[PDB]
């Protein structure tokens, strides 16, 4: 079962749009893989949007990143697996962190939109 | 004593019937390559048997 | 269905029944004595007026607070100092009207602030949440300094939502992302209730202000109307699609309402046996974070704000938009209005606190 | 389960069948996943084909039944009659009977 302080935990639905747009990211190199990478784009201000993973062992490695989010207002969102994450993002290997970033003339930009949208209603 | 004040209830939590969306899978570039390889070589292998 | 006990429960619960019974009395008692000495005219002119006074309401101090955002503004029972946690774990408190900080808490909570909520007896012993898993107790002081914790109360393994005071003020229920809701004894800081009730967590609770039924809003959107006395339950989870993140009463018990992630404010519990809902109502595009009423100390009001980067006020027999309240840049999360007057005080996301005269 | 039992030889070709099939369907980002197999097939349902896929995908992802097979195939040739009725095939020759 997934851990308490990964929070918000997405929906099914919900994770598999965000996992969806991930994809497409990754098609047109607007994301970036990994905790590191994703505090980096937290701290540039390119996050439009954080993705984590529920089910990373020992979770405390993104326990971070939340709180980083909510000092830039970026939304958020844990996923449950880690591995699907990772496929999402185009690595075989399991995956905890990424990071939607900005660009104004995505086509995805709408899509990615949604899915910010999405994670904000969750966060209260 | 209609109502009773001695007990604590702890009545039933109604789960709601969650729809399971079967999860789209992805795949790694080099997976994907990898699936393309092997059909297109399976294919070719065949072809080859069935003409050789 | 699985039944068990307690002592201090007992001990509570009655006083619980003869407290709620006698204020619910006069309560009723109030409401008869309304309907035998009103008209058509005079009081639906009040109202109007009152509708338009509302409506006309514009931003007046918007006062910055805090690194994250302002989870939770509570106006005093007073209602002089208004208090406003962050997400940080910080609950700083403001004189209203003018709205100029006291003091800084950051020591207080490591986690998110809950829900604040000020005590209903003057002597102000505010009590706040957290997803820090624990809530606290604070001696307000506008001389000595700022706050002082009084006791802390571990009942809670996962993180709170939000407490709530019993009108009493010998009680302070408390809901969480946990399955439970759970109510307190206010002296000695030590636990009665735990309301398995619900699939995932109590997201909120709400007292009905005679103090005999208690709403807990769950995450599953099932709104179950506990008799705390009874453990016995008058609910609707048919309100809500999405979440239920706040619950409020119409003072006058007549009334229950629910705001929700769907959006839709459903106000419900009736004399109506059927209870069915005289309306359900649209309140923010977005979701709903806050709704509240302030017939104590005034006429009934309901005010809310959401998600949707407006605050809204709905008549009490009605409900209808009877005026949005632009004045935030971003998310509202949270909202307290004036016992008295028209005076809302309201927070989010901005990372400020505002009012509205 | 019951429906691996039944139909279901379950191995790495068996699942590889399962694939194919899935693609055939149409099925885009790596259509959906196997738990046992048991979801993957209750999934496909829907589309509702599938142990044709495997008397094909056998033949193709090896050879090997194809070789089995050799170690055979008429069409209506010319003058078939049609009271002549056998047709043979090898790398040399399409011998005829």
């Amino acid at each position: 079962a997934p851990n308490p302080k990964a929070f918000p935990l997405a929906d099914a639905a919900l994770t598999q749009q965000i996992l969806d747009v991930v994809q497409q990211a990754a098609n047109l190199r607007q994301l970036k893989k990994g905790a590191n990478e994703a505090t980096k784009t937290l701290n540039r201000g390119i996050s439009e949007f954080i993705i984590m993973a529920a089910d990373c062992e020992p979770i405390e490695i993104l326990l971070h990143l939340p709180l980083l989010c909510e000092d830039k207002n970026v939304p958020y969102v844990f996923v449950p697996s880690r591995v699907a994450l990772g496929r999402a993002c185009g690595v075989s290997r399991p995956v905890i962190a990424a990071s939607i970033t900005t660009n104004d003339a995505s086509a995805i930009k709408t899509q990615i939109y949604a899915v910010k949208d999405k994670i904000e209603t969750l966060l209260i | 004593e209609h109502p009773s004040i001695r007990y604590v209830a702890h009545p039933l939590p109604e789960k709601i019937n969650e729809a399971k969306v079967s999860i789209k899978a992805y795949l790694t570039q080099h997976e994907r390559k990898r699936l393309r390889r092997n059909r297109r070589k399976m294919a070719r292998e065949a072809r080859e048997i069935k003409i050789k | 269905f699985f039944t068990p006990a307690t002592s201090e429960l007992i001990f509570a619960r009655r006083f619980l029944i003869n407290y709620s019974l006698e204020r619910s009395r006069k309560r009723l008692q109030k409401e008869m004595e309304r309907h035998q000495k009103f008209n058509t005219r005079q009081e639906l002119l009040s109202r109007r007026t009152e509708l338009q006074r509302m409506a006309n309401l514009e931003l007046a101090g918007s006062q910055l607070v805090s690194t994250k955002p302002i989870s939770a503004v509570s106006l005093s029972t007073d209602d002089m100092v208004v208090a406003t946690g962050s997400w940080a774990g910080d609950l700083q408190v403001l004189n209203s009207q003018t709205l100029q900080p006291l003091t800084q808490k950051l020591d207080s909570h490591v986690g998110k602030i809950g829900a604040i909520d000020w005590h209903p007896d003057s002597n102000n012993q505010m009590i706040s949440c957290a997803e820090d898993g624990l809530i606290k107790n604070f001696q307000y002081s506008n001389e000595e300094g700022g706050l002082r914790l009084l006791g802390d109360l571990v009942g809670h393994e996962r993180r709170i939502s939000d407490v709530k005071y019993h009108p009493s003020g010998k009680f302070i229920g408390s809901a969480s992302h946990d399955m439970t809701w759970r109510l307190w004894d206010a002296s000695t800081h030590q636990e009665l209730l735990l309301q398995e009730g619900h699939d995932k967590g109590v997201f909120s609770l709400s007292f009905q202000c005679d103090g005999s039924l208690v709403c807990s809003g769950g995450m599953d959107s099932l709104s179950m109307l506990w008799d705390i006395r009874s453990g016995s339950k008058v609910m609707t989870l048919a309100g809500h699609s999405k979440p239920i993140y706040t619950v409020a009463w119409s003072p006058n018990g007549y009334q229950v309402a629910t705001g929700g992630g769907d959006g839709i404010i459903n106000v419900w519990d009736i004399r109506k046996r059927d209870e069915g809902q005289l309306n359900q109502i649209l309140a923010h595009r977005n979701i709903v974070t806050q709704v509240r009423f302030s017939k104590e100390d005034g006429g009934k009001k309901l005010v809310s704000c959401g998600y949707d980067n407006l605050i809204n006020v709905y008549s009490s027999d009605t409900w209808l938009k009877m005026g949005s309240l632009a004045g935030h840049t971003d998310k509202i999360i949270s909202l307290d209005i004036s016992n008295n007057s028209h005076f809302l005080v309201s927070g989010g996301w901005d990372r400020s606190i505002k009012l509205w005269n | 389960a019951k429906s691996t039992e039944n139909e279901i030889p379950n191995l790495i070709e068996k699942m590889v069948a399962k694939g194919l099939n899935d693609l055939v369907e149409q099925y885009k980002f790596r259509e959906t996943t196997h738990s046992k197999r048991e979801l993957d097939s209750g999934d496909d349902q829907p589309q509702s084909s599938e142990a044709k896929r495997t008397k094909f995908s056998n033949p193709a992802i090896p050879p090997v039944i194809d070789l089995e097979k050799i170690k055979k195939l008429m069409t209506v040739t010319k003058v078939s009659l049609p009271e002549g009725s056998f047709k043979r095939v090898k790398p040399q020759y399409d011998e005829i009977h």
